[PDB]
DNA sequence: TCGACGAAATATAAAAATTTAAAACTAAGAGAAA
């Protein structure tokens, strides 16, 4: 992590090539998708930049429409554009912890956190960074397991990040 | 044998459910077998179940059969 | 400490996992993946009350399946009485609990390369296994093998390869490691005999096998017609609340079920003593406990 | 497309609101299986309307096996009449349906090995144990049993409109998973 | 000795409803050893 930080900040690229920089994605690799999983809403002063976890791609329609399983296929909750896709979710060596899945998982692994991004704008749901996982992956927390942590500093730093942002 | 099926027909025509009674009468069966035969006889013979319902033979066989081997 | 209690449990899990792996003959990285899945299981409030062999068997199976291998649940359950299907049920329960993603495929080509050495071996070990996987690759695309016990289809393909080639072996000796019933085995063999024209069976099967459509699975034949011959509109979808409202739940509605049921709800009291005689004869000690 | 699922099985329960014992009910019953050493609950079978509801000592009965929703509540009313006439008051209220099971055929063959790899988020495929694919749908919560034969078990919903919505939701999945 | 059928075992989704482990999780208790 440190070597990657000091190598990428040793920190730019070629302008106007980033539109063509998306390329052909083979079937099988896990694909990370943007905020509009099935709903697109006004995320809380958004700095998460892709906002959810990876999924597996099984089929492709065209060069700008890829099929990958997110929800049930009702009302076409299966395909999105390539502008909402990314590629890289790798190096478990650098990121030891897996992806927490259940609330009973979340209760026990709750006291291992890195950062808090922002509350989901729908009703109450928290979006957070966990520890020893890549920052691209994100983990969803609710208020049920949010009371068993040092969370005072978490919404404190979220408040001062909001102060910096707006 | 078909004679065992005839005897079971007579037993179900005599009284209601007697799974413990016929299980103890024949020391080689179980609850699953008599439940299975009740399930497969409730559907394939619509006239026989109604005939057993409207017949209700007196228990002149089970009481005597409970003493021959026990 | 909180971290101290984890170490003893993980050590016990490692000891049991290594004990089973010593008889399963699995590589090191498979056991490492199984142990990390066991750590994930403990992180998910590990299922209590289960037998220890069940959860370690499930973790070993999912680790051996995450990379394409050949091990079968019978090998997990091969200690003189294990009741393999209970292990399968525990694995099915842990599928949803552990939330398995990136599921592995089910292709029996790797099965033949491991079943070859025990039953129906070859001098070069190139002929029979390649013949079996070559016929299986095209029999898979005919939509015939779908959820039909991959060990069974592997054994059937091995038997078909032995039949088309020359190999003096006992037909019934394959059940030692395959563990497949003879009824479904001969069903799959004569299904292959039915779906193939047998044009060059004595020498070598057809080298250009293409069956585009034209065939159906046997279960489709059984229950597509749902009998024996020998995007709708939302208005067309009624709600079932009116069905529940049709029957009145009124307290005074106690006489709407008079269809000779009122004369025969319960047993008559004149035969109560007659029932009680055989009841105290047999069903007497059954209540004192 | 136009195929409608068939209403096949309904699971429902009611509470009679009395802390009774069931040995009294079992001692006076025309057709009722009961074993005190195992449980204190009595399984009773009636010819019509083909229901096998299970009564509990807590004062509640779970009605299962009814072909129709009318038949389920009518059988529950009959059992309420029985328990009124044997030894108890046991008022019949608070009807609630927990699960409705239906089966229907889609009439064209479905790819399932491709379906297992594609919809594996909501599917659980295990050919070593169960031939069918268990589709564990989340929203709405109906669990489907997809088969290559096209006969789909449709358990999970407590209503009929939910059943129809699940069928029309999963029909495009089988539409793209056709066999040519 | 190949074909012909019957039938329990599972999933399945609930509501339930008494007993049985049963394996993480604490907590003494000894034994080291600078």
């Amino acid at each position: 992590i440190q070597t990657k930080e000091q190598l990428e900040h040793a920190e730019m690229e070629t302008n106007n090539n980033q539109r063509r920089k998306p390329l052909l994605l083979n079937i099988g690799d896990h694909v990370l998708v943007h905020r509009d999983a099935y709903f697109k809403k006004g995320a809380y002063m958004k700095v998460q930049q892709i906002y959810v976890g990876p999924f597996r791609v099984v089929k492709k329609i065209n060069d700008n429409a890829y099929e990958l399983d997110l929800n049930s296929h009702k009302k076409k909750h299966r395909v999105i554009n390539v502008q909402f896709l990314k590629k890289f979710v790798y190096r478990p060596d650098a990121y030891p912890k897996n992806k927490p899945i259940s609330s009973t998982e979340r209760i026990k692994r709750a006291h291992e956190v890195t950062a808090l991004i922002g509350i989901d704008t729908t009703h109450k749901t928290y979006l957070c960074h966990m520890q020893d996982v890549d920052p691209t992956l994100s983990v969803e927390y609710s208020e049920a397991e949010f009371c068993q942590i040092p969370e005072r500093t978490r919404r404190s730093i979220l408040a001062n990040f909001r102060q910096l942002y707006e | 044998t078909v004679e065992e099926m005839i005897k079971f027909y007579k037993a179900l025509s005599m009284w209601g459910t007697d799974f413990n009674l016929i299980s103890q009468l024949y020391p080689y069966r179980s609850r699953k077998q008599v439940k299975a035969k009740f399930v497969n006889e409730e559907k394939k013979r619509p006239i026989l179940i109604e005939l057993a319902l409207r017949s209700k033979l007196p228990p002149n066989f089970d009481e005597y059969c409970c003493e021959i081997k026990k | 400490s909180a971290l101290e209690s984890r170490e003893a449990t993980l050590n016990n899990a490692r000891r049991k996992l290594r004990a089973v792996s010593y008889a399963l003959h699995i590589p090191e990285y498979i056991t490492d993946a199984a142990f990390q899945w066991y750590k994930l299981a403990l992180a998910n409030n590990f299922v209590q009350g289960r037998r220890s062999q069940n959860v370690i068997a499930s973790c070993l199976y999912v680790a051996c399946r995450k990379e394409k291998t050949h091990h079968m649940l019978i090998d997990f359950s091969s200690r003189l009485q294990v009741s393999v299907y209970s292990i399968g049920a525990t694995f099915l329960k842990m599928v949803k609990k552990l939330h398995i993603t990136e599921l592995p495929l089910a292709d029996p080509s790797l099965f033949i390369q491991h079943f070859a050495e025990k039953l129906d071996l070859a001098d070069k070990k190139i002929k029979v296994v390649k013949d079996a996987v070559k016929l299986a690759q095209r029999m898979s695309k005919d939509w015939m093998f779908e959820g039909r016990r991959p060990a069974g289809i592997a054994g059937a393909c091995i038997l078909l390869a032995c039949r088309m080639n020359n190999l003096r072996r006992t037909h019934t000796e394959i059940v030692a490691v395959s563990h497949v019933a003879e009824e479904t085995l001969q069903q799959r063999l004569n299904e292959f005999k039915n779906t193939k024209a047998a044009k060059l069976s004595v020498q070598k099967f057809r080298e250009n096998d293409v069956e585009d459509g034209e065939a159906r699975p046997p279960s489709f034949v059984k229950n597509r017609k749902k009998e024996r011959k020998i995007p709708r509109n939302l208005h067309l979808l009624p709600t079932t609340d009116t069905y529940l409202s049709k029957v009145s739940d009124d307290p005074d509605n106690l006489e709407d079920v008079d269809d000779e049921e009122l004369n025969a709800h319960l047993l008559n009291e004149e035969a109560s003593k007659l029932k009680e005689r055989i009841w105290i004869g047999l069903n007497a000690d059954f209540l004192l406990e | 497309s136009g195929i409608v699922p068939t209403l096949q099985n309904i699971v429902a329960t009611v509470t009679l609101g009395c802390r009774l014992d069931l040995k009294t009910v079992a001692l006076h019953a025309r057709n009722a299986e009961y074993n005190p050493k195992r449980f204190a609950a009595v399984i009773m079978r009636i010819r019509e309307p083909k229901t096998t509801a299970l009564i509990f000592a807590s004062g509640k009965m779970v009605v299962t096996g009814a072909k129709s929703e009318d038949d389920s509540k009518l059988a529950s009313r009959k059992y309420a009449r029985i328990i009124q006439k044997i030894g108890f008051a046991a008022k019949f209220t608070d009807f609630k349906i927990q699960n409705i099971v239906g089966s229907c055929d889609v009439k064209f063959p479905i790819r399932l090995e491709g379906l297992a790899f594609s919809h594996g988020t909501f599917s659980s495929y295990e050919p070593e144990l169960f031939p069918g694919l268990i589709y564990r749908m989340v929203k709405p919560k109906i669990v489907l049993l997809i088969f290559v034969s096209g006969k789909i078990v449709l358990t999970g919903a407590k209503q009929r409109e939910e059943i129809y919505q699940a069928f029309e939701a999963i029909y495009p999945v089988l539409s793209e998973f056709r066999k040519m």
